[PDB]
């Protein structure tokens, strides 16, 4: 079919980049604005996210859909910063074209930017710090306000500050061959409306979203060993022989219910509504019966207070039974009415403990994107702890790690330092960005910060204590402040894996040569 | 694109408001809707107005939910509101698209604003007792004068008010009132009614069956209240329960915001003069799209002005000049547009009212800011 | 915005040149709608011809016409710096940097490099070269500095024994009109002390005419001979021949041509006369042999006759001009171009016009610097230490400038046949830790001295190079939008 | 079809304008159907060779003719702030305001800035003959005209106008005024530091004959003017020419002017004689050459009366811009003004950007003269801020429908100060605030306060935002400003006057 192949296809390649480029470039920093799509459906979904925005953006050219991956791939990785990644193939794909229409050969840009990122993390070496950091009274909170930045939580972040970080406190556990870590994803979060930010309440266990057929039943329990059962089987009304049927179906039901009272369950917990035959046999028994129960929700079920779900009840032999081991611990059973609804709160679980997260906000498009930014905080704090190295936020890391690379440039010396030179040009759109969205001028901060990081690498005993050298920036005042009093903070494992990542991601757009079109069926 | 997709979400806003521009007050006027299948909707209600349009602008669609949140409060007047959401919008066509002002900037200047009108409602504040049934009584029919069943309602608000009042009480004062359960017999005359107090199904009275169409009647005794409505004629049903269980609204309103505002849209002229006052003191950047919210304030009362067929250039220059002077207790009068106060009007509201009305306006302002731009054809 | 479209289509202009700087350039070819081949290195002639669209095409073309008076030379290497800067500046006029900070600091640049550019320039004067010397040890290679690469070696024991019989404070440019022989070698092209022009028209005594004069005596006289009535108008003549008789004049130049009458008259007496004199022509003679013009002969008197040491009829081509010989005021040296091929006429043609500026300007000052494109690395390399402290943003604006200058020995490694990025890393240390004069040596195909290679280039040339690339940048820069009528 | 009509014709113009005033200003180019190109950024001339085809905008276009006889300067000003007025009018014309309050609302308002103009006038110094007066008129010309270099122009023009001073100092009462008095030639090459100023006035002609110089004659002598049957007209012209030239040499008469046509045989004589002449002189030229010099052109072709001639102390023909040029020169002691000023450039178009600027500089000694005086203003803007808190007074002073009006005419105001920003490209939000805060909430008590004694002037400053421009000499002309609101006042109310086009017979 069509064929064409030469410079123009990569003129082409960079042409459909900055073209969808420009969806993150609003929404990165902290200032930074959503932007809404449309779904042909009717309705619209606004969102600042890049690996929401990407899986639903059309892309016509065969090379934009790689950047669609690239998102995917790092949720798992890392989990946050989609804006602030991703945003540095378009500047860095543009200077790089500006050396395809010159004799320089692509293997050289290629190796360049091998040899710049190999050696980029002895340049970090100088920038990271332990887990303890300052003098303490500000432990989690401080990398809790890393999700700040692309996101608008940032002024609401004063109060969400303690919910996350005890939200992850309790639910410690010991995995990976023996090494202390969060289990996250497991948070289970709830939609609500009215009161305000600061009345967000934490659920320090699990919290279920359903109705109780008979208030009579003993909601509430008061004391510890509570035992608590799950059933994935549907005990209800189903389908002169069909009435003896009915009969018949109903003595298997009672049946199986009699195991459980039995078994000296205080919560069922079931799939499907309950019928009225069930609802006689709890009342007798004081046991609390639940309704309208998801599968994925009974997964963590299993795994905190140790219920295992049964798919049937049998065994080697034709009997039907229910074991003992099934039964699930936790220290007690509160149940509260939240947002016009009454949902169970189960603290203190045996096996392993977990925990809820209740939010409050405008409309159903607010809840979205506050549950997802805060979803993404957790992954911040997890990939944390598990490699205690940190480096300072703001975006003084990308003006201080370019200068390294002019004398290091030297060093290597050759065709090879050229492509050095534009990749540390390339690095320098995240600091002017950020001053876009600001409302600020993008040369002014970013020339004084690059003064105080030039002599730094020039102190010899660093003459007395800083007098250049400093880190952070203020983008609301637009000026120079050290990261102590802003008290903002990136992972490094965000920063090494963000340009890794990217490294086979943008010489994949390279490596593309002859672009061929074949005519679909 | 850019700046240019905003002007498009601006002008989506501020058509939909001119046409609820004429849909407040007594004097509200009506609007024909013609669909690609052929139906007619004439109606004065802008709620099933936006229900039954679709709109092609996408930021247009964000009202349609707004317009469900003000409804689920009280439903009568606060439809409207939504105006002042679009004004916002049309005052910053200087700023925005003009002078470049960074949204976060405009919204940041929102959020004085919302602070600083609160501070405005508690200015007008002007609390009163619950305790007489005479003074709520013309509390709920402030709402009954732009229907015919004002005459009507003296057999109709009664059962209202002291319903609410069995099922309010105390716990603060938050409860739930939606215990209570309505019935309505279809025929008769509507000035017969039903006083029944318990529950509708210790030394009970008397217990006997009366005989109607529907079911029959049965008394248990407690140690919670229903109301049995007969309406005067067939389809009158739909009508009674948006001047009587609609109307819980201002019951529940005056539980919660005991306090009285200027009624019939008088109450943002106070506020307008307020807030020019209050910006000169601010002396800052923002200080221009924050002394601007102003302007978009006084175009809510020249509603009125258009449904009194009045000029709101010249009629306003007096009405302004009122407020920022003498008190801040007057008031517009909407059916024939003269300077009579809100004290011989006879009509308040509670504070809640405005309250709710700026706080979803200023909350659905900034969300219409931060969108950039609007893409379509995604096929998802 | 508009100006970004603008700079795009007068980037095509230098890059049409882009081959053309150095001594290795190319040419380029202009055909008008009279079918005249034009091939010339020199940029004036090539923007003059060429086709413009937009009107920031003609800013190049007036600073192109421009450039003979500030420099004449070197016009490929200067013109190529008003695009490149304008090139780089794109991704600031993208931002929120104003072209203002661009037009000011570019000022300051400017006068930080003119600072540099005149520290470079050292007049030693003394024992060193004089006379003779540098205008032809250092002049050698920086006369032509495009074409007349192998012939080079013949235009220094020529040209420069030419220009040296000029004068200082004089300088007059009107005497050093050239012409154009058919025919010939370049190396064999004679020496003229006098006034000589073409005769234009064949005479019947073509071969009879005299051949040489002991002290032969010119005259200038417009007035116009051509032939009862037929007694009348031939009497007439013949008086007026009598009358320039009695001044003794062997040689009577005429405006108009002349009959047959004037010339027996003239033949038989073995006087010279020539018709279809050019006004030109008859300036020269006046600066050279000091006459006068006579329209009539009411005021025609002896004292008026010039003279000269000596008149020789010269056979050059297979055709005979007029030459004059020991001018009583002469201040330079006529000289006749030769060859049979038209467009090297005209090639050597724009190039010696652009050598005689040299020495006008080398008179006034004798300064030498190194050449090669060794000027702008020196400077470029002292801004990126200054421009760091100066005035804010100030820093990232001086440094595109010194980038800007990187061009220069870009090209010089495109005709070579060299790498951009080799030669930038040896000069780099050249122009640092190697001082200053290190420059650029195309004849060995390697980086050394300027000093010991013996070729130099005044810095009078990149002095006005600048100027003449400041308001042309700042115009691109000061007009933000372009009308055009119908 | 003609308020948002003209309106988007007006935005367009006004953006146009806004860039061109300043010290940041920028040029244009435009190109009539002639291929002519032209470079200013004055708005009269920028107008005048355009062709628009939307009537309605044209009032503005027609208005700069009222500014340019009345001053001449300050047009850039009058196209920003008649454009400005219009745009800001558009909000009470969606308000329904009929246009009624708002003619009336600019009247109203037009009177009360003329009564504040004469309350905040400073720096009266009233000094004519003095060079640091010259020097405090002509810097301030760098916002509307050009900015390049203010240090030479200044110079020139200051020995030009002190060289052409009437003097009679004290009281002379000296009537007309010379706007000629001022020449520049452009000539192509070189740098501006190579030009100079002469005391007497020059023009571009090439000499001849002689070249030579003869004005060492100690008071010589000029004078100035307004088949044999076929040689009775022949040989009747060489004896008639011959004896009306011989007569004037007689009598010493080195150089004489014929403006008329100049035959061959008449130059044919003047090589003998040695008499200079001058080669078809313009209309302009003739009218400066007869007043300057004191003789009569005396068409008569014979021996000019000896009584009135003209006389040039010294006078040389040699190079200039370097070829031979025959020129005016003079001495002040012997003869009368009007000397030239001689302009050295590359780019011909940046010298005639001087030439207007220079024009301009003219009418800054006019608008000193033909009133009692031209007085001063605060410069680079910090007149606009000072009116700002009058008509914001003034509003609530005069309370009904006029405030809508008076609001709208203070707002129009900040186009003034954004100018400096927008053609710096800075943010004009950020320099809002400290514009300001010269006045912050009140004045002091103190007289002159950093308000009225200081300005705005961005160069490194533009983080402070505040500057003195008593030092920096900044200011505007009061004559010009009192004659920019009755320009702009009038032509705005003209375009809201229009209602219909109407054609006849077309």
């Amino acid at each position: 079919g069509e064929k064409i192949s030469g410079d123009d296809i990569r003129n082409q390649n960079v042409l459909a980049t900055m073209a969808v480029a420009n969806v993150v470039k609003s929404s990165l920093g902290p200032v930074g604005l959503d932007k809404m799509l449309v779904d042909d459906i009717g309705d619209f979904t606004v969102t600042n996210d890049g690996a929401t925005i990407l899986s639903l953006l059309d892309v016509q050219h065969p090379a934009g859909k790689i950047l669609v991956e690239l998102a995917q791939q790092q949720d798992r990785e890392i989990g946050d910063g989609t804006t602030s990644v991703v945003i540095i193939a378009s500047e860095l794909l543009k200077r790089a074209n500006e050396l395809v229409k010159n004799k320089i050969h692509p293997t050289t840009i290629i190796t360049g930017f091998r040899v710049a990122l190999r050696e980029a993390i002895r340049f970090i070496n100088e920038v990271l710090s332990t887990s303890v950091d300052t003098l303490g009274k500000e432990t989690l909170i401080n990398i809790a306000k890393t999700s700040m930045s692309s996101k608008i939580i940032g002024a609401d972040s004063d109060f969400f500050s303690n919910m996350v970080v005890d939200a992850l406190l309790a639910v410690k556990t010991q995995n990976s061959k023996g090494e202390i870590k969060y289990p996250v994803k497991a948070v289970n979060v709830l939609k609500a409306h009215g009161k305000s930010a600061t009345e967000s309440l934490l659920v320090p266990g699990y919290a279920l979203n359903c109705t109780v057929a008979s208030q009579a039943m003993p909601k509430r329990i008061a004391g510890g060993n509570v035992k608590i059962a799950c059933l994935d089987l549907n005990l209800q009304k189903a389908r002169e022989q069909l009435e003896q049927i009915r009969k018949r179906e109903a003595g298997i039901v009672l049946e199986r219910v009699k195991k459980i009272i039995d078994a000296g369950a205080q919560v069922v917990l079931t799939t499907k509504g309950i019928d009225d035959l069930c609802l006689k046999e709890f009342v007798e028994a004081k046991i609390m019966g639940v309704r309208r129960c998801k599968k994925e929700d009974l997964r963590r079920i299993a795994r905190a207070t140790g219920a295992t779900l049964v798919s049937s009840m049998s065994n080697l032999e034709g009997e039907e039974t229910f074991e003992s081991s099934y039964l699930g611990l936790c220290d007690e059973v509160v149940q509260a009415k939240f947002s016009d609804d009454e949902c169970i709160l189960i603290k203190g679980t045996s096996k392993h403990s977990s925990s809820s997260i209740i939010l409050r906000g405008a409309n159903d498009y607010s809840l979205d994107e506050m549950e997802r930014s805060l979803h993404d905080s957790l992954s911040v704090v997890k990939r944390t702890l598990e490699s205690g190295n940190v480096v300072p936020g703001g975006g003084c890391v990308e003006a201080a790690l370019n200068i390294y690379l002019d004398n290091f440039a030297t060093t290597v010396g050759s065709r090879e330092q050229l492509a050095i030179a534009e990749f540390a040009a390339a690095l320098l759109i995240i600091p002017k960005t950020l001053a876009v969205n600001a409302a600020k001028d993008s040369s002014e901060l970013v020339a004084k910060l690059r003064s105080y990081h030039a002599a730094s690498q020039m102190a010899k005993p660093e003459v007395k204590r800083r007098s250049y050298r400093n880190y952070g920036l203020d983008l609301i005042r637009g000026k120079i402040v050290d990261e102590i009093h802003a008290g903002v903070l990136e992972p490094t494992i965000s920063k090494v894996k963000s340009l890794k990542s990217a490294l086979e991601a943008c010489v994949a757009i390279l490596r593309i040569d002859t672009m061929i079109t074949v005519d679909p069926e | 694109t850019g700046r240019q997709a905003q002007i498009s979400n601006i002008t989506a806003a501020k058509a939909v408001a001119d046409v609820i521009r004429t849909c407040l007050g007594p004097k509200a006027m009506l609007k024909m809707l013609l669909d690609p299948m052929g139906g007619l909707v004439l109606t004065n209600d802008g709620h099933a107005i936006l229900r039954e349009i679709d709109v092609a602008h996408p930021a247009a669609k964000s009202m349609l939910e707004l317009s469900r949140t003000q409804d689920e409060e009280v439903g009568d007047g606060t439809t409207t509101v939504i105006i002042l959401a679009g004004e916002i919008l049309a005052q910053c066509a200087p700023y925005l698209i003009e002078k470049n002002i960074h949204p976060v900037i405009i919204i940041q200047a929102l959020k004085k604003a919302l602070t600083d009108a609160l501070e405005v409602i508690k200015q007008v504040s002007k609390p009163v007792d619950v305790e007489n049934d005479a003074a709520m009584k013309k509390l709920i029919q402030a709402s009954i004068g732009t229907k015919y069943v004002i005459h009507w309602s003296e057999k109709m608000c009664e059962l209202a008010l002291d319903a609410v009042k069995t099922v309010r009480k105390d716990l603060f004062e938050i409860d739930i009132k939606r215990y209570v359960r309505v019935e309505k017999i279809p025929g008769g005359d509507v000035l017969d009614s039903r006083v029944l107090k318990g529950v509708l199904l210790t030394n009970c009275g008397l217990f006997k069956v009366e005989m109607i169409g529907d079911e029959y009647f049965s008394f248990l005794d407690n140690c919670a209240c229903t109301i049995m409505l007969r309406g005067g004629s067939k389809d009158i049903l739909n009508e009674i329960d948006r001047n009587l269980q609609d109307a819980m609204a201002v019951a529940r309103n005056v539980m919660l915001s005991p306090s009285l505002s200027p009624g019939g849209g008088a109450t943002e002229m106070a506020v307008s003069v307020k807030l020019a006052e209050k910006a000169k003191q601010l002396e800052g950047i923002q200080q221009w799209p924050y002394q601007a919210v102003a302007d978009a304030m006084e175009c809510i009362p020249r509603t009125l002005i258009q449904n009194a067929g009045g000029d709101p250039i010249r009629l306003l220059s007096q009405l302004r000049a009122k407020h920022a002077q003498g008190n801040f207790t007057t008031g517009i009068d909407g059916d024939k547009g003269k300077i009579v106060d809100m004290v011989s009007y006879g009509i308040w509201e509670p504070e809640v009212i405005k309250q709710q009305s700026v706080k979803t306006a200023i909350e659905s302002a900034c969300l219409l800011l931060r969108v950039d731009d609007i893409v379509s054809g995604v096929r998802k | 915005g508009q100006i970004i479209s603008n700079i795009n289509a007068c980037v095509a202009v230098q890059e049409a040149l882009k081959p053309t700087l150095g001594p290795l350039g190319s040419d380029i070819l202009i055909v008008t709608s009279n079918q005249k081949t034009t091939i010339s290195n020199d940029g004036a002639t090539i923007l003059k011809l060429l086709d413009v669209v937009h009107p920031a095409a003609k800013t190049l073309v007036d600073i192109s016409r421009a450039q003979d008076a500030e420099v004449g030379d070197g016009t490929t290497s200067v013109t190529i710096l008003a695009g490149e800067l304008m090139k780089e500046a794109k991704p600031f006029l993208e931002e929120g940097i104003s072209s203002h900070l661009i037009m000011k600091g570019y000022r300051k640049a400017v006068s930080l490099a003119v600072e540099k550019i005149n520290e470079l320039a050292v007049d030693i004067t003394s024992e060193k070269s004089s006379g003779r010397e540098l205008l032809e040890r250092c002049a050698r290679t920086a006369m032509s500095s495009k074409l007349i690469h192998n012939n080079a070696d013949f235009f220094v024991k020529m040209c420069v024994d030419a220009v040296l019989s000029l004068d200082r404070n004089d300088l007059d440019d009107k005497l050093i009109g050239i012409k154009k022989i058919p025919g010939g070698a370049m190396e064999e092209s004679l020496f003229i002390n006098g006034v000589a022009f073409k005769k234009t028209f064949s005479y019947a005594g073509f071969e009879q005419q005299p051949k040489k004069f002991n002290n032969p005596k010119i005259l200038s006289l417009n007035v116009e001979l051509e032939l009862a009535i037929v007694d009348a108008e031939w009497q007439l003549i013949f008086e007026k021949l009598r009358q320039v008789e009695e001044t003794g004049a062997n040689i009577v130049l005429s405006k108009l041509p002349i009959g047959d009458l004037a010339t027996q008259f003239f033949a038989d007496r073995n006087i010279f006369c020539a018709g279809r004199v050019s006004a030109d022509d008859m300036n020269r003679v006046i600066q050279a042999v000091g006459g006068s013009i006579q329209s009539t002969t009411s005021d025609i008197k002896p004292e008026h006759l010039g003279t000269c040491a000596l008149f020789e009829e010269m056979q050059i081509g297979s055709e005979r001009y007029n030459l004059f010989q020991g001018c009583p005021q002469a201040k330079t040296c006529t000289l006749l171009l030769r060859g049979g091929a038209e467009q090297v006429i005209a090639e050597v043609e724009r190039s010696l016009h652009d050598a005689i500026m040299i020495v006008k300007r080398a008179l006034q000052n004798k300064l030498i610097v190194a050449g090669g494109g060794a000027t702008e690395m020196e400077v470029s390399k002292c801004l990126r230490d200054y421009s760091k402290t100066i005035a804010g943003k100030q820093q990232m604006i001086i440094n595109a400038f010194a980038k800007a200058l990187e061009v220069i020995p870009r090209q010089l490694c495109e005709n070579a046949g060299f790498d951009a990025i080799e030669i930038l890393n040896k000069l780099r240390l050249a122009h640092s830790k190697g001082e200053k004069w290190y420059g650029v040596v195309f004849e060995t195909e390697n980086i050394g001295d300027n000093f010991a290679k013996f070729v130099w280039e005044p810095a009078l040339v990149k002095i006005n190079a600048l100027n003449s690339a400041t308001e042309a940048t700042n115009l691109i820069l000061s007009v933000d939008e372009t009308i055009t009528n119908k | 079809g003609q308020i948002i009509k003209s309106i988007a014709a007006i935005r367009e113009l006004h953006q146009m304008c806004l860039t061109s005033m300043g010290p940041c200003g920028r040029n244009k180019i435009i190109v009539n159907h002639l291929g002519k190109i032209i470079i200013t950024n004055d708005a009269a001339t920028m107008l005048r060779e355009l062709d628009i085809v939307h009537p309605a905008v044209k009032v503005l276009v027609m208005a700069t003719e009222q500014q340019k006889i009345d001053m001449g300067d300050g047009t850039n000003l009058v196209m920003i702030l008649a454009g400005e007025l219009l745009n800001v009018s558009e909000k009470l014309i969606s308000m329904g305001l009929s246009a009624v309050e708002i003619i009336q609302g600019y009247n109203m308002a037009r009177k009360f800035t003329l009564k504040e103009l004469d309350e905040m006038v400073v720096g009266e110094i009233t000094d004519k003959n003095d060079k640091n007066e010259l020097l405090k008129m002509i810097k301030p010309v760098i916002s509307s005209k050009k900015y390049g270099s203010e240090d030479i122009l200044s110079e020139l023009v200051s020995e030009a106008v002190s060289h052409v001073l009437p003097v009679a100092q004290q009281a002379g009462e000296i009537p007309y005024f010379n706007v000629d008095s001022i020449r520049v030639v452009k000539i192509m090459g070189g740098s501006l530091s190579n030009s100079t100023v002469i005391k007497g006035m020059v023009f571009n002609r090439e000499p001849e004959g002689h070249v030579k110089s003869l004005s060492e004659d100690k008071k010589h002598k000029v004078a100035v003017f307004t088949a044999q049957e076929m040689l009775d007209f022949s040989k009747g012209e060489e004896k008639q020419i011959d004896a009306m030239m011989k007569e004037i040499a007689d009598m010493g008469v080195e150089c004489i002017v014929a403006g008329a046509g100049v035959g061959e045989l008449a130059l044919h004589y003047l090589n003998r004689y040695g008499i200079l002449v001058l080669k078809v002189p313009s209309k302009f030229e003739l009218r400066r050459l007869c007043r300057v010099c004191g003789a009569t052109p005396l068409p008569r072709l014979g021996a000019p009366t000896p009584e009135e001639l003209g006389l040039v102390e010294t006078v040389k023909t040699m190079e200039i811009g370097g070829d031979r040029v025959t020129v005016f020169k003079q001495e002040q002691g012997e003869i009368s003004r009007t000397s030239t000023i001689i302009l050295r450039g590359a780019t011909q178009n940046n010298l005639d950007d001087i030439e207007r600027a220079i024009d301009d500089g003219v009418a800054a000694v006019k608008g000193l003269m033909k009133p009692s005086g031209g007085k001063l203003l605060p410069g680079a803007g910090a007149t606009e801020i000072e009116l700002i808190s009058r008509i914001t007074k003034y509003g609530e002073r005069t309370p009904g429908l006029l405030q809508l009006a008076i609001k709208q005419f203070a707002v129009a105001f900040e186009v003034v100060p954004r100018t400096l920003a927008e053609t710096a490209g800075l943010d004009v939000n950020e320099v809002l605030p400290n514009l300001y805060a010269a006045h912050n909430v009140t004045e002091p008590g103190a007289v002159k306060t950093d308000h009225l004694y200081k300005g705005v002037d961005i160069d490194g400053e533009s983080d402070e935002g505040v500057k003195d421009i008593r030092e920096e000499n900044i200011y505007d002309m009061l004559a010009t400003k009192k004659f920019a609101i009755n320009v702009a006042t009038e032509a705005a109310t003209t375009v809201l006057s229009i209602d219909q086009i109407i054609m006849a017979k077309k």
